């Protein structure tokens, strides 16, 4: 009437992720009600959605790119690389929460927010360019490309997709050394038409650029960054 | 959701064993049931009505 | 047909709390009939409630405090603090139960027994003063929070309940290190009128002082206190 | 109550074994039962009634 | 209530093609979809049935 059991080779092993439960040693506890409380969230996925601020002219980072009174087609104001490591995205809710996943999926969205006068006038063209030739060196190329115009006027930001063009279902979060003219491609903001503005106006004006999951977006595989020290 | 935990069998040990026990609140408070059990001294012929009575003082 | 298993890494430990039972070697043995037996309990809640003695003086205690002629409105006949560690309460059933557990909620009953004379006369102010602003000077800032006043009169004593006032549910039994100016607020006992009395009878009084738990009183996770001796 | 015990699986030694037997006597006393088993050694042709018999004295 | 076993002489070994599985360390993890895939077999037989060429002067 004893049980025979066969003995696993696996004996003893502890595993830091076992999809079980362990021994009880303090029962019947009932804790202190907190229904009162609010905000709770349940997934990442649910926060990672709220813009964050990417850092400009790093390592002096600034949360914003300056907009001018011209317009040289050779002259980005902006080159992101997209890649959840960008130094550029560093401190975005968006990328301290995907360093701890392996793969993302989904659309990225470039917030961009105008702080210059009312009385400031201007066009941008804000482009995405897929891998495979390189960044654009030129509005001109840009615009061969996905991009948008952003036109100033009473409404103040721009909300840019990169859409998820690649060739796998998912695209690694990570580098693993350096991307080189790889990652997936670029994020390139240029003027088309130059700020233009009355007499007794400032002649420049703060762009604030945010980053953010797009409704597309998600995240696998729960790992650890390589750790860090923020000093 | 859940966590990471996808074992077939039903916990061996209940849950209130198991987990800690959520309970609730309500604003305006709550009686405590009537009794904790049934241990009792009791306080008996504490009134009156029947003796040797009325022949006692008005 | 033997069953394969899986050994957990915590083979072999002894849990002093296990939710568990063991090995049963002496079966089937029937025990003396009890069933003529009386007075049992089954919850500490169940005799928790009734009163014993808060001691005054201490370490010269003394199941009273004593009225006088006098009543000075800055001078207290008692100050408790709330604490289920109160050296006051060092030897009530109360504390005695109290310190096996982690946690209390719910009532305090603070009872007065008058002991003095039939012939005497007077009146008491009680007042629980929740913390925050220090233990109350005079009977006229203790008049400021939570009091009641006693009529001395045909019926011996005065049950005074302190609520529960606390920003969390549960508060915790005993003190680590001592608790300040802290702890919970204070019990003051006044004299609002002085004892008063005619010719041929004694000019002052004792008032026996227990303590209980209110119907609303609650305790939670068992553990032990620090071991002591009496002696 | 109960105590420190929260095990989802029943109790695998019974309970007459796992317990003591809480038995209750009752006031008046109990009968025991009229036989213990079915071992006995036998007394028989006791009596009477048949034989060579009345020639038998009175 | 801890159930009584009984531990087989063969405790420990490890089989190279025991029938079953093993634990799981790493649940929950959704694939790439592989759904437009095409020229899967099932069974060796499904392909030793293609002429391959048998060589002569070896």
């Amino acid at each position: 009437s004893p049980i025979p059991v066969t003995i696993r080779e696996h004996a003893g092993t502890w595993y830091s992720t076992l999809p079980d439960s362990t021994v009880p040693i303090y029962g019947k506890t009932p804790v202190a009600p907190a229904n009162y409380m609010v905000g709770e969230y349940k997934d990442f996925l649910e926060i990672a959605q709220i813009p964050t601020f990417i850092g400009n002219k790093v390592p002096n980072a600034v949360p914003y790119i300056e907009a001018s009174n011209t317009a040289v087609k050779t002259q980005p104001l902006a080159v992101y690389q997209v890649t959840l490591s960008c130094s550029c995205l560093a401190n975005t809710f968006l990328a301290a929460l995907s360093r701890n996943f392996a793969q993302y999926r989904g659309s990225l969205v470039y917030t961009f927010v105008f702080t210059g006068t009312a009385m400031m006038k201007g066009k941008f063209l804000i482009a995405y360019t897929p891998p495979g030739a390189g960044k654009p060196t030129s509005r001109d190329q840009a615009m061969q490309a996905t991009y948008a115009i952003w036109d100033l006027g009473l409404n103040s930001s721009y909300s840019f997709t990169v859409p998820f063009i690649s060739p796998t279902h998912f695209r690694m979060v990570g580098t693993d050394q350096a991307n080189i003219t790889n990652v997936d491609g670029w994020v390139t903001v240029w003027q088309l038409t130059p700020l233009t503005y009355p007499p007794g106006c400032p002649t420049s004006a703060k762009i604030l650029t945010m980053v953010s999951a797009g409704k597309d977006f998600s995240l696998k595989m729960p790992i650890s960054p390589a750790p860090w020290s923020p000093q | 959701s859940e966590g990471n935990e996808g074992v077939i069998i039903n916990n061996f040990y209940s849950n209130q064993y198991q987990n800690s026990i959520d309970l609730s609140a309500n604003a305006t408070g709550s009686d405590p049931p009537k009794t904790y059990g049934q241990f009792s001294n009791l306080l008996s012929g504490a009134v009156n009505a029947f003796s040797n009575m009325l022949p006692l003082l008005a």
